[PDB]
Order: C-alpha cells, then structure tokens, then sequence
RNA sequence: AUUUCACUCAUAUUAAAUAAAAUAACUCCAAGUGGGCCAUUUUUGGUAAGCAGAACUGGCGAUGAGGGAUGCUCCUAACGC
RNA sequence: AUUUUAAAAUUAUUUGAAUUUUUCUUCUUAUAAUUUAAGUUGUUUCUAUACAGUACUUUCUUAACCCACUCGUCUUGAAAC
C-alpha cells in the first residue's frame, strides 16, 4: 500500500431527520449514500442535497447515522455504470458512463479525473447519481466492451520509470525503449 | 555580525555612517537621522544604510565594561584615593593634558597600587 | 511561629490525596463513557433503531488569517472571543447564540470537537496561566499547582486533572477556567495547511470552516 | 462476534436493496416518461 | 478649480475611534418648566414634610439636650 | 436641495392599505405612568401634535404629561456620540410599548416561583436557559418509513 | 407623587452568552488638519474612459518584509536586535 | 545570607495495607543520601612554556554570492522627460 498510489474517497452512508415539530409530529426520516473525501464533506454534501430537493436545512434538522461503507471484496473485477449531472459554461447536461476497476471508490476517482480531463468540469460542478454494478453483457461502451474478451494479452510498450536511486544524470550508452 | 568574546556580548560593530556620506564630501561621516520625504532610509528599503535603533543596545549587566572586564576611569593629578578599594573593578587612564613629570608620578603610584593603566607609554 | 510550616505540609498532603481520588474518579468516568457509547451503538444496530450522540458541547478554535483587512464586526468578534494573534487557539462552550456569533467568523477560523488526548497534551505542553492580580495577570506557565489552587481552588478544582475533566466534559466551571487559561500559542503545522483561501467542506482542497472530529489531527501538528 | 457480523450483513444488505429498488423505480419512471 | 462637493467616507471609523460616547444618565431630571400647577403642589408637599420632620428633630434635640 | 419637515415620507407616513380613517376610538383610553417604556408611531390621520421624520418607530420613556401632550426621552445618534432628546408628541401618535413586557412577565414568574423555591430551600438556574446543545437519547423508526433520496436529472 | 418605617427580591458563576471590560469617566491647554485617491460590491451622467459623482468596508497616503519578472493600492503579512 | 527549601522522584531499609496479582505494582510510618528534582557540568589537549610573529584581536584596501534608481521639495501621485 502506497499513500501516493491510493486516492482519498470513501463511500459514506448518512441518515437524517428534521426536528419533530408541533405542526408535523413525525417527519419522514431520510437516508442516502454518497461519495466524498471524509465524513465532514459527506455530511456537508448530504445536507446540500437535502436543501436542494426537500425543504430542510441544518438548523431545523439533525443527523441520525453516519457510517462508512467499505467493499465486500477489494480484489475483484467489476463493471460500473454511473449517471451524472454536470453544468457546462453554457448549459447543464446529464450523461451515463462506464468504468472498470476494483471498487466504487476507484471508479469515482477515475470518473472525476475523466471529467476534469475531458470537459474541464471542476469538482464542485458535478453531481453523481445512480451508480451501480452492471453485467458484462449489458455494458454499453465498446472501449470497455473489448476489455472483457475471453483471454486478454498485449505487449508492454510503456517506457521505463526507474527510482530516484538510479535516475542518474549520465550513462554508459544509449538504452532502448524496446526492452522485451 | 555579532562578536562574542568571553562574557561581554557585543551585538554590532562598524559604527554607523550617515546616509549619502559616500558621494558627498560636505556630508561628514557622523550619523544623523535623515528626515526627508522619499528619503529611502526612513522607508527602510532592502539593504541600504540601515539605521541605529534601541534594539542594538548591549546588556546593562555588562554594558559599559571594557574588554579588560573593568570599567575605565580618568585621572588628572593625584586623584587615586577613590581607587584603592575597587582595584578589581576600575582601570585608570591618564588625562591627555598631563605633563611627563605628573604622569611619571601617577604611573609610579598606580603600579604599586596594582591597578592597570591604559596609556602607560604616553609621551615617553 | 513554626507550627505553620508543618500545618501547611499536612494541608499539601491532604490536597494531594484528594486530587488522587479525584483523578481516579475521572479515569473511571472516561472509560464508563466509552463503554456506554460502544454498547449503545451495538444495541442500536442490533434492533431497528438509530442512535446519535449529541455534540460535544466544547469546541477548540484557531484563527487563520492575519490582522489587516478585516470587517469591523469580524475584528470586534475576534477581540471579544480572544483570538488576537494569527495562531492563537481557545476553547468555547457550545450554545446556539455562541454558534451564531461563530457563524460570522467562520471564514477566518477552524473549529472542532476536542477529543481527550489532545486536550491533555495542550494543557501539559503549551498551557499557560494568568497568575497575578486582576488586569495585571502576567502570563506564566503552570509547572505547579500552587497558583491554580490559590486563585481557582475556591471552587474545589485545584489541580491539573481537575482542569482536564472540567474541560473535556461541559461542567460547572467554564467562565473561570477559560478566563484563567491564557490563549494557546500554536506552532505552524509539521507539514502545512491545504488552502487557507478555500473552505474545508468544498470539494476543492481547502481548510477554513467546520472540521468536527478531524481537528485533533491538525492539532497534533499544531503543537 | 458472529451475531454482530450477521446483523451487519443484514443491515448493509437492506441498504443496498433499498438503493437498488430506487434505481429500478427511477428507470421505470424514465421509461414511462419516454413516450 | 473643481472641488469635491461632499463625502461621508471614513466618518464612521472616526466616530468609533474614540468609541460611541454615551450620555452620563444622571438620576434626577430638572423640573424647571414641566407641567406646572402640579409641581406647584409638590413643592408645598416637600416643604410640609420637611417642616414636620425638622420640627420633630428639634423637639427631640431639645428634650435630649435639656 | 430641499430638507423640509415631511421630506421623504411618500410611503412611510402613508397609512397602510385599508387602514384609512380616523384613529381607533379606544387608543385614547390607554393608561400611562412616569417611567413606563413607550413606542413612537407616526400616524397621519391626526395632523397637529405630530412627530418628526427620523423618530418614526423609535422607543423611549414617559417623563412629561400634559392635558394631551406627552414628552418622551430618546437616544438619537449623531456622529461621535449619543445625546438625549426630548420630543413632545400627542396621544394619537404615541403607543404603549412591548419592550419590557417580557421582562415584566419574567419578574412576575420569579416572584411567584422563587418564593416557594426558597420555602423549600432549593436553588435553581433562574437565569434564562438559552438552549444550546441537545442531550443524547434513543429513538425508534421502523424500516417501513425510511424514504431514500437521490439527486434529480435535468430537463 | 413624596418621606419614614415594615418585609424581602438569583447574588455561594454573578436576573441570557462572551468579554487583556477600569488601557475607564471627566476637566483643562494646545499643534497638525480642513485639495484626496485606489480596491470588491451597489449605483448616477455620458458610448466609453486610468472620466465626472456618490454609497457600507478595507487600504494607500502615514509602510517597509515574501510573492505577482517588473508596479503607490493585488495576494500572504504589518517591522526592537 | 532567613522557598535552590518544602515535598517531587530514585536507591537502600523499615510501616501497615492494597490491588489491576508483582523484579519500573501502588499508597506512607520513620531513616540517609542521590537528581529525572532546584536553567551545563566534567575530562584531555591546544593557545603555551612567549613578550610581538605568519599565531591571536582590530582597522584599511581589494575582490567574491545577494540586494540596492540623486537627494531636498510641493504634491493622491517623485528616481523621473
């Protein structure tokens, strides 16, 4: 495990309720699972979603439960379909994307990197929705379709990345990116 | 740089010179506080004839004492009576307006008194 | 004329033994609280019911920005809450009014729930005490119990672990202890802040705002 | 700790079941709103 | 030469530099010209009570001083 | 260029909607005492005995009573200091306040509670509560009423 | 309405909170000042202006230190050695 | 030279007890010192076995990395073309 390699996203589960009032004796308790860096950001984003959908904020409400959802199996290969809602500089769109990796945390991190690279959509301008595992049959994007062939194999054209211990400033003769 | 010698701890050397006393003869090296308006030194620009302030004053526990670990005191003709008791604390200097005969007698008395003299070899 | 010395010695011994018993009861209370919270959460998960713990009622807060370029109301609230330097820190009781006035200073501060080890470390390590006469306090490190018994022992809180308990639990004595305890001077972080210019709860990296349980980590480098 | 482990399995299972039902209901509503 | 015809900048800061001064709030307020024909009676009231109290004071003083 | 008496009262002094006509025939019957706290409200049906532009909405106390005039002491800000000002207004415009009915009710409650509290020799936190941190307790909710929430799509 | 007596209304945390709240309050003598400007936000005239004119606040002037290559006002931050 | 003391701890005795159940287990009855108490003390050299020197302290001149716009002035704005 390397801190540089790993990201900092954890699935969080939040349950909350408005304070019981005289006008409405028992309010409908709400529950929702979201992705964030840590529990404080999870609570903030949860309450923001509350303020946007249901008529309720911090002062006239409170929390009930705040837990962390971790994976059942960290070393399996799955496929994830996630719906989005983001806003461009000139409009607002939604779109559905696919991703393949070990866990929902990595899937969300990969998705955020994808958005930043492909649409310059900054982090605060994103909304995740209805992320769910999907079967191999029902994947909708060919660039993840071809990954699940019967028996994959390919070369290793990636250039070497050696340690600072040996990234010296001089050498004996020209190396080769061919390698194996 | 601060100079450290024994117990006397001095924080500054290079007696400060007046601003612009380099390229103007009429301005003498004696320091003054330039008043000016856009006079640079008052504004305290980065590295240009920094001015004296109270913070450079040495410690009063060791302030006036001379590298001899001993305060200096001037003498004129025969005024050695108040020096007998504090011979470990006060060194004696002959006043520059003393003739050879009087200076000779003073040096004679002081040497047997066992008190150091600064300008022992004056005018001889 | 000499009985006084021995009488004072027995007084000191009695104070020592009483403080011993006090800290034993306090150590009982802490472990009792931890056991109770664990068992209550387990029971909640066992049944179809949920358990939430109330806010910790005491908040440690640190100032982040300098002195220039502040709104007059902001500066007045800082001077009223005793955050004078740029790395001073204080404890505050939690009330709706206090939180409301903290709401108008949130952008320039970082506030959260203490936790016990770090409050103990702050009291022992960076703690300083107003000692002298009123308005002439002449801040002085603790190093002892004589002065704390002299001025604050009247309310029977003489000692140091008494302060630890009286702080970690919202008890009878705050307007005395917090007024007695000089504002904590904090060292810059061991690694550094994330972004002074952005909120913590923002998805972008940032620091200012509400950190709740996380403040202890950053205090452990503040020290 | 096996009894608590069973309980935790059950509660997280119920959470995911609720989420899946929400997904299915939203999908059905989208299909209805399609035409 | 054009001259700025008005400003109110920095006025509030100047006011609060010395702090917003408060009136001293003394206890009694004078009755120089407030609703006469009532304090006209009140002055006689005070004179009468003072006269009775002081005459009793002098009576006690004499009967104790012989 | 113009700073007359009623300047800039096109709406402030205007009587509110469906409130025209003379002042209520019971407002004359209020009882006033020296030392009471009072509010100043400029009504427009009455014309003489009128307050001025700034004083609408302020408070004060009663220190002068005539056949119909009422003199109220007010703190009016001027630059660097506050100076007392006595304003003479009329009964139609003046109006009994509520700034002290809370404290009066609190005092009455104190008188009728701490009497028996002292009789029993009990100490109470008679200072106002200012409810802050709620306590921690256990609550129930069946799984049949937990309604999830999820962000909404676009349209 | 006044005076004098009764009686007594938390006061041991102090009639809510928090307060390097008495660094206060007052009185006296007196200099300089009385052409301002920039910045986020609000806003008047003019097409616009580094324009003319106002508004709550902060700065500059009265002030340097690190950064923006460089800059009277930007960001961090205000200075004993 | 009338708080470098008190206790605080440590060792070695002794006292009764205790408990997490014993070689840093704790609480003192009584004893003598240690210091983690009660702001750095010791050891070996060199200066050096000399009376002015190449050492040692200092003044001055040269260079070297970094920085530094002619002052005084009226001015919102001065190094100013």
């Amino acid at each position: 495990i390397d801190n540089s390699l790993n990201t900092n996203i954890h699935q969080y589960h939040i349950v909350g309720r408005a304070i019981p009032t005289a006008k409405d004796k028992n309010p409908n308790v709400y529950r929702m699972c979201i992705f964030a860096k840590n529990d404080t950001n999870a609570k903030s984003r949860f309450w923001y979603f509350m303020k946007k959908i249901n008529k309720l904020k911090k002062s006239n409400g409170e929390l009930l439960a705040c837990e962390q959802i971790k994976e059942r199996f960290p070393l399996r290969v799955k496929n994830y379909g996630v719906l989005l809602r983001y806003d461009s500089r000139t409009g607002t769109h939604n779109m559905y994307k696919e991703f393949r990796d070990t866990t929902k945390e990595g899937a969300i991190a990969q998705l955020y990197s994808e958005m930043a690279g492909r649409h310059r959509a900054r982090a605060s301008s994103i909304n995740i929705i209805r992320i769910s595992e999907i079967s191999s049959s029902l994947v909708r994007r060919p660039h993840i379709k071809q990954l699940l062939k019967r028996r994959l194999r390919f070369p290793a054209l990636h250039l070497p990345t050696l340690q600072k211990e040996y990234r010296k400033k001089f050498a004996s003769k020209r190396p080769s990116t061919y390698r194996m | 740089a601060v100079k450290k010698v024994g117990k006397i701890i001095k924080k500054r050397t290079k007696k400060f010179t007046r601003f612009q006393s380099n390229r103007f003869m009429r301005v003498k090296p004696a320091w003054r506080k330039p008043r000016g308006i856009d006079c640079r030194v008052r504004r305290r620009y980065k590295g240009t004839n920094l001015m004296p302030s109270i913070g450079y004053g040495s410690n009063k526990k060791t302030k006036f004492l001379l590298p001899n670990n001993k305060y200096k005191y001037v003498v004129k003709n025969k005024e050695m009576e108040p020096l007998i008791m504090n011979h470990t604390k006060y060194c004696v200097q002959i006043a520059h307006n003393v003739s050879s005969k009087k200076r000779k007698q003073i040096i004679e008395r002081a040497k047997q008194m066992n008190v150091s003299v600064i300008n022992a070899k004056a005018r001889l | 004329a000499a009985k006084k010395i021995k009488t004072l010695k027995l007084i000191n011994k009695k104070k020592r033994n009483d403080l011993r018993q006090r800290t034993l009861r306090y150590e009982e209370e802490y472990e009792s609280e931890r056991k109770k919270i664990i068992e209550l959460k387990r029971e909640a998960r066992k049944n179809n019911c949920f358990y939430r713990e109330a806010e910790k009622k005491v908040v440690f807060v640190i100032r982040l920005k300098g002195v220039n370029k502040l709104p007059p109301k902001v500066r007045s609230v800082f001077r009223l809450l005793r955050l004078l330097q740029v790395h001073n820190g204080v404890f505050v009781k939690v009330n709706k009014a206090t939180k409301e006035m903290l709401k108008i200073v949130e952008p320039y501060v970082t506030y959260g729930y203490p936790t016990l080890s770090t409050v103990r470390k702050l009291l022992y390590k960076r703690g300083y005490v107003r000692v002298g006469k009123v308005r002439r306090y002449a801040r002085k490190k603790i190093q002892d119990n004589a002065d704390i018994s002299k001025h604050l022992g009247k309310y029977n809180v003489h000692g140091i672990e008494d302060m630890v308990y009286q702080l970690y639990t919202c008890g009878p004595v705050f307007k005395k202890v917090n007024n007695f305890l000089w504002a904590f001077k904090l060292k810059p972080p061991r690694k550094g802040f994330k972004a002074k210019r952005h909120a913590f709860n923002e998805p972008r990296p940032g620091d200012w705002g509400n950190r709740e349980a996380h403040i202890n980590e950053l205090i452990n480098r503040m020290i | 700790k096996q009894i608590q482990k069973k309980e935790l399995q059950k509660i997280n299972h119920d959470y995911y079941k609720g989420v899946a039902k929400a997904v299915k209901k939203k999908k059905k509503r989208e299909e209805k709103k399609a035409k | 030469a054009k001259s700025k015809n008005h400003t109110n900048h920095n006025q509030n800061r100047k006011a609060h530099k010395n702090g917003i001064k408060k009136p001293k709030k003394h206890k009694f307020m004078s009755r120089k010209g407030l609703d006469p024909n009532f304090f006209r009676n009140q002055k006689y009231c005070l004179k009468g009570i003072q006269k009775k109290k002081k005459e009793l004071k002098l009576k006690a003083k004499q009967e104790k001083n012989n | 260029k113009s700073r007359g008496k009623r300047s800039g009262t096109r709406y402030k002094f205007s009587k509110k909607f469906r409130k025209h006509g003379e002042c209520t025939a019971n407002k004359y019957l209020e009882k006033l005492n020296y030392g009471d706290y009072v509010d100043i409200v400029c009504d427009s049906t009455q014309q003489k005995g009128m307050p001025f532009n700034y004083y609408h909405g302020k408070t004060g106390k009663i220190f002068h009573i005539t056949k119909r005039g009422v003199g109220v002491l007010v703190n009016k800000r001027v630059k660097h200091r506050i100076e007392q000002k006595k304003v003479c207004v009329r009964i139609e415009h003046v109006r009994k306040s509520r700034c002290n009915e809370d404290f009066l009710l609190r005092k009455i409650k104190n008188a009728e509670l701490i009497k028996e509290a002292k009789l029993k020799n009990e100490h109470i936190n008679i200072k106002r509560k200012t409810e802050g941190p709620k306590p921690a307790a256990m609550i129930k909710v069946p799984p049949s009423k937990i309604i999830t929430i999820e962000p909404l799509p676009f349209y």
